[PDB]
């Protein structure tokens, strides 16, 4: 992820999705 | 890690295994891309930054990530005699870059609510039993908290439990950490879907004891401490 924290994977690849 | 499982990869992308003379000696956590926050009691012996590496991934044996060290921080009250602000700071040699499966676990907030009885996960390469070897793969075990005062229990720890440890375990036992687990987080995630780092595996008597809960260091209690040192 980036400078933020706490984020687990399901997280992430929900930010991903358009 | 008693009575859990092995993590897939991804699943905890603060964890770091910390080696001692190229052994895995502690486990910690990324708490941004120059800081890890782990136990104190793990530089007793040897608190030389050239002689530490870290590394991520879920194997110690084949790790994704080799990072040198460069500062050691033990908090300046730590004392071993009764495991008091048993907490550490390990800054790297050079910035670490964040990706999906290698990044940074939240902080709790000062007013942080841990109910006894919520449900926390702890993971480390520590020994799968009392007086067992660490593991080349990284587990992972889930566990509730347990009350303080509980704790204290005269067939428990009987007072060893102060205001900056926490507790946690399950009623059967079983479920713990191990020697070769200190330093590693214990981490509750919050409605949002956030991870906060609520204990620092710390001490306990034995492993997996049903009177005997693993005993992890409250972050709660360190937040000033640690912004001070690192700015986070």
């Amino acid at each position: 992820l980036i400078n933020e924290c706490g984020a687990g994977p399901d997280l992430i690849t929900l930010s991903e999705q358009r | 890690i008693l009575g859990g499982t092995e993590a897939e990869e991804g699943s905890w992308p603060w964890q770091v295994s910390l080696r001692l003379n190229n052994a895995h000696h502690c486990g910690g956590s990324l708490i941004n891309n120059m800081w890890i926050l782990t136990a104190a009691h793990c530089f007793r012996s040897n608190s030389n930054p050239r002689d530490w590496i870290a590394t991520s991934g879920i194997s110690t044996t084949f790790p994704k990530l080799r990072m040198r060290v460069r500062n050691i921080l033990i908090h300046n009250n730590y004392k071993s005699a009764t495991h008091e602000n048993d907490i550490a700071l390990v800054r790297l040699e050079n910035s670490v870059t964040f990706t999906k499966d290698i990044h940074s676990v939240c902080l709790p907030a000062a007013t942080q609510n841990i109910p006894p009885g919520s449900t926390a996960y702890v993971t480390g390469w520590g020994a799968q039993e009392y007086a067992g070897h660490t593991v080349p793969e990284l587990r992972q075990g889930q566990v509730r908290i347990i009350s303080n005062d509980v704790c204290n229990a005269p067939h428990s720890y009987n007072g060893a439990i102060l205001s900056g440890m926490l507790c946690a375990g399950v009623p059967q036992g079983g479920v713990d950490a191990c020697q070769g687990d200190a330093g590693g987080p214990l981490v509750q995630e919050d409605s949002r879907r956030l991870w906060f780092i609520v204990g620092i595996v710390s001490w306990g008597d034995q492993c997996g004891l049903p009177d005997k809960p693993g005993v992890y260091t409250r972050v709660t209690a360190y937040l000033d401490w640690i912004r001070q040192q690192t700015g986070i």
